[PDB]
RNA sequence: UAGGAUAGGGGCCUACCAUGGUGGUGACGGGUGACGGAGAAUUAGGGUUCGAUUCCGGAGAGGGAGCCUGAGAAACGGCUACCACAUCCAAGGAAGGCAGCAGGCGCGCAAAUUACCCAAUCCUGACACGGGGAGGUAGUGACAAUAAAUAACAAUACCGGGCGCAUUAGUGUCUGGUAAUUGGAAUGAGUACAAUCUAAAUCCCUUAACGAGGAUCCAUUGGAGGGCAAGUCUGGUGCCAGCAGCCGCGGUAAUUCCAGCUCCAAUAGCGUAUAUUUAAGUUGUUGCAGUUAAAAAGCUCGUAGUUGGACCUUGGGCCGG
């Protein structure tokens, strides 16, 4: 039975200590400020960050002129720059370890829609993205955790078929017009 | 306004036809039916016969206003009858179908003579 | 083996209220976030 | 002191092999007497209730802990199972099928109930939880 | 098993076929022929996979039953036929001719050749010895047996074989100083020049090779295939002239080629 | 050693001859709830445990045994015989092998439809064409895994704190909210023309028209003494019933039971049992201990084992970057 060969994986991990106030409050700060739906969204960002940090630490352990260090360091730095996760002049691979989960959270399409105007709020931005209302280059994206790249940050705008940047009105805007007539 | 835009398109003389990827754009429409695709394609490739044209595997990209799929233009009716599977011709209306029942389809015929 | 269920049988029966449904999901986290260190 | 020779790998490895038997967990899992236990290396087991007995609690407490003696279908052993909730003993009747699980602590008695390491979790194909919480009846 | 196996499951297929792991449960299982089925490239992959001349299994059969494809000079209608290194695939209906050669990454590529350089192949001799009635004959590594060879051609050498007359027309004496293209191991695809040969009595002979761009490497005798006499090779080379490069070199190649576009 | 047999080597077997062969570096025997590997889980590092299962290799087709056909079988969707079991009978006879697909009984803590198709991948035959319960498709499917709804925005309001006068006020800031307050905008859950999907259907992706006022389109599982996050609130009960992993609670003022309210954590998921890893430097090679907490043999000799003092030029220079 082929299709048994399709891979799949886990994206987050629960905390070792269930109830500690300090972590609880620190996590709720982020879940509120960035308008996330639950702790799992924060924990998957942490897990992705821990992956990239283990890679960076391994490459930093080796010695320069090691072609693995060279090749993978250039690739990892390019990946970090491509998503705006790293300022200019920072391509030293020690500034990857300094990178924070707030930086990943800052690149989600929810946060960028809020930060670009268009939203008036962080929760308005989410409900705006999950209602087919926002496009990136030409495509209607409705996943708030899209993680835009720095190149495509310019072309974000409203959809051509949402009332707020497109064409025809919605259910209720038409419904009131018909009952009015 | 619908447009048609074929890519990865190559004519082969082995099976005497030409293959391509249709990337129809239909802003405002839901999707383009394969019959209308047949007709429109006939008038960019001037086929004299709109039965040698075959289209399949259409997707209708998420967000709408875009559809891709695979297109085959033949050069004969003979070539389309030899080089095309039966169900595809049935879909284009050049053939007819049958069914099955598996007991005695061979089992008791095995055992008489 | 006689008194099995005693206290469960003694108590008064009381019925729950019809309180308003509380928001679910992101909205619940919003309420918690602005209840913990905004007030 | 510890052997440290380069050519001492046999001595170290054989020593660890001998000494691991001094560890109660290793010996418990590697000696085979778990297949002689009631459940025979199983999480749960089904049984028929033989009678309802009721057991006292140990000294610092004072109460009657209401348990049902069950016979295991798979092997015919006889055990006692606690019926956890207030009034759930009255759901238990005589000669009805019952699903029993462990008590926690992996075969060791829990709390103030003397010599009981099993708990009743289902009766007549229906949960004690649903009967105590009125979600389903039998 | 009580006999020969007739299916090849897709995960067990050779890695250089580049068959995708979810594209079915089975792989074409090359039939017996002139190549060892782990170093061949069946016709199903040449037509359906690489050349995209057909979209399905049965379309390849529809192509072959019509006698278009020609392998090394004869028309081969078998669908899992094991075409291999240095064979010629010809489609006269399209008038197109391909020599099967390796690329530096160890995968078969169809290098287009002209009609002049399609009437011949090169073939390495497995051995030479006598046959019935004292007649000498030589073995190639792709099944061909030729009788009455030039009495100089010894084992491991190379021969040019015209496909028209089917006899020898020239040969290369395997020795230090000739260009060779590696056909096995991690170095397959890399061309080079034989710089050293060290014998070992009772084991495999090892060859030490030096690329034209200076990189030095080594293989064993069975994996080396001479192409030409002297530094000049007698046959065309593919997109890279058999020169391996590091991953950093091709990273530079992509980014440098990303500034003109 | 010589034969016989085999496709072939070989005590494989026969005749004769010699007395060897393995073993504390563990033979031989026993257990395995033991098919081996690729691999799996957890992993600072070192490790610990698992590997029936889709790839590779092996083995079996109720248990043994013997075979024919054939290039290939000690074949079981082939045969012959026995043992176990069992079927049709007109009582003389005949036919058996689901550890193939689906299904049934039993066993159980524990596992899906007696469906469609060769259209994809491939195999196979005299064969481009037939066949394929291989394989695919759909159905059942909270095994695991991914994304992600259950509301957003506005002004009103009894109000509530900083920031504008901060004096003496008073309200206005980001709105924080009991507010079934008021107000439209937005949307997909659902329904469904159509097209598309497909072998034929189906689901998805597009989509006409419907489809949201908060009682509903209504989120649950566990908790609130400590560990461990969250009540010294209100009724009941009175060492009872019950809770409680552990410490403990309950004997008339229960922070622990039975309930209500309220609060807490995770959240379409959460609890429980068992096994296993971590914690565990509580198996310690890295890396633990042995006066008194468990633990130096009463003492010495001694073979294997482990361990083993110093000593024999690359030392003094040129040479190129
Ligand atoms: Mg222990
Ligand atoms: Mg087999
Ligand atoms: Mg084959
Ligand atoms: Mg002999
Ligand atoms: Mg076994
Ligand atoms: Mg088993
Ligand atoms: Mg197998
Ligand atoms: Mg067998
Ligand atoms: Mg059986
Ligand atoms: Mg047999
Ligand atoms: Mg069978
Ligand atoms: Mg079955
Ligand atoms: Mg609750
Ligand atoms: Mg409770
Ligand atoms: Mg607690
Ligand atoms: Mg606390
Ligand atoms: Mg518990
Ligand atoms: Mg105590
Ligand atoms: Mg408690
Ligand atoms: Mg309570
Ligand atoms: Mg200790
Ligand atoms: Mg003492
Ligand atoms: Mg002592
Ligand atoms: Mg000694």
């Amino acid at each position: 039975h082929v299709n048994f060969y399709r891979n799949y994986g886990k994206t987050f991990k629960k905390p070792r200590r269930p109830y500690e106030k300090e972590r609880l409050d620190a996590e709720l700060k982020l879940v509120g400020e960035y308008g996330l739906r639950c702790k799992r969204e924060l924990w998957r960002v942490q897990y992705a960050l821990s992956r990239i940090r283990n890679a960076a630490r391994h490459l930093l352990t080796l010695d320069e002129k090691n072609p693995r260090r060279i090749f993978e360091g250039a690739a990892l730095l390019r990946r970090m720059n491509r998503y705006g996760l790293l300022a200019e002049g920072q391509d030293k691979l020690d500034y990857v370890l300094a990178l924070t989960a707030e930086n990943f959270l800052a690149r989600r399409l929810q946060t960028l829609v809020f930060k670009a105007g268009m939203a008036k709020s962080i929760h308005h931005a989410r409900v705006l993205i999950r209602q087919r209302h926002i496009r990136v280059g030409r495509q209607i994206v409705n996943v708030p955790s899209f993680m835009v790249r720095v190149e495509s940050e310019k072309h974000i705008d409203f959809s051509l078929t949402s009332p707020f940047g497109g064409g025809p009105a919605g259910r209720v805007k038409r419904k009131n017009q018909k009952k009015a007539s | 306004a619908v447009t048609l835009r074929t890519r990865k398109f190559m004519t082969n003389r082995l099976l005497s036809r030409k293959q391509f990827v249709l990337e129809v754009i239909h802003p405002g429409r839901a999707n383009v039916s394969k019959a209308d695709l047949k007709e429109r394609l006939a008038k960019i490739y001037e086929v004299k016969d709109s039965n040698c044209i075959f289209v399949f595997k259409f997707r209708t990209h998420f967000g709408g206003g875009k559809s891709t799929g695979f297109g085959l233009i033949y050069d004969n009716l003979e070539a389309a009858k030899k080089f095309e599977p039966k169900y595809r011709l049935i879909r284009n209306g050049l053939a007819t179908k049958v069914e099955k029942s598996r007991k005695q389809i061979k089992e008791r015929k095995n055992r008489t003579k | 083996l006689a008194r099995a269920g005693k206290v469960r049988g003694q108590t008064p029966k009381v019925a729950k209220q019809d309180k308003k449904k509380q928001p679910r999901g992101r909205a619940h986290k919003r309420i918690q976030y602005n209840r913990r260190f905004v007030t | 002191g510890k052997t440290r020779g380069m050519g001492a790998g046999r001595k170290l490895k054989t020593h660890r092999r001998n000494q691991r038997w001094a560890d109660k967990a290793y010996k418990k899992s590697h000696l085979g007497n778990e297949w002689k236990k009631p459940f025979a290396g199983s999480s749960h087991a089904k049984g028929i209730v033989l009678e309802k007995i009721g057991i006292e609690a140990k000294q610092p407490n004072s109460a009657i802990r209401k348990c049902a003696r069950v016979q295991l279908v798979k092997n015919g052993k006889k055990i006692a199972a606690f019926v956890p909730n207030d009034g759930c003993l009255n759901f238990i009747e005589e000669n009805d099928e019952v699903l029993i699980a462990g008590f926690g602590r992996k075969g060791h008695a829990v709390g103030d109930i003397p010599g009981v390491r099993f708990k009743v979790v289902k009766v007549s194909g229906v949960s004690l939880l649903a009967l105590f919480k009125e979600k389903k009846e039998k | 098993a009580r006999g020969l196996k007739k299916h090849l499951k897709r995960l067990n297929a050779p890695s250089h076929w580049m068959l995708d792991k979810l594209g079915g449960a089975f792989a074409p299982k090359p039939s017996s022929g002139p190549h060892k089925a782990r170093e061949c490239l069946p016709l199903i992959l040449i037509l359906r996979n690489r050349l995209k001349y057909a979209l399905t299994y049965r379309e390849v059969q529809s192509i072959l039953m019509q006698r278009h494809i020609m392998v090394d000079g004869k028309v081969r209608t078998d669908k899992t036929y094991p075409a291999g290194f240095m064979d010629i695939i010809s489609i006269p209906k399209t008038g197109e001719n391909y020599r099967l050669l390796y690329d530096t990454k160890g995968r078969f590529r169809l290098h287009s050749v002209r009609d002049e350089d399609a009437k011949f192949k090169l073939c390495k001799v497995r051995s030479v010895q006598f046959g019935q009635k004292g007649i000498p004959y030589l073995n190639t590594y792709d099944g061909r047996t030729i009788r009455y060879p030039d009495p100089l051609i010894k084992a491991n050498d190379t021969i040019k074989l015209d496909l028209e007359t089917n006899k020898i027309v020239d040969f290369i004496k395997f020795d230090v100083g000739n260009v060779v293209m590696v056909t096995g191991g991690r170095n397959t695809g890399r061309v080079g020049v034989i710089k050293n040969r060290e014998k070992h009595k009772g084991t495999f002979e090892t060859i030490h090779v030096e690329d034209a761009q200076g990189h030095q490497f080594a293989t064993r005798l069975g994996n080396v295939f001479t192409i030409g006499k002297g530094t000049k090779p007698w046959v065309s080379l593919p997109k890279g002239k058999g020169i391996k490069l590091t991953i950093i070199e091709e990273q530079r190649k992509r980014d440098a080629a990303a500034q003109a576009a």
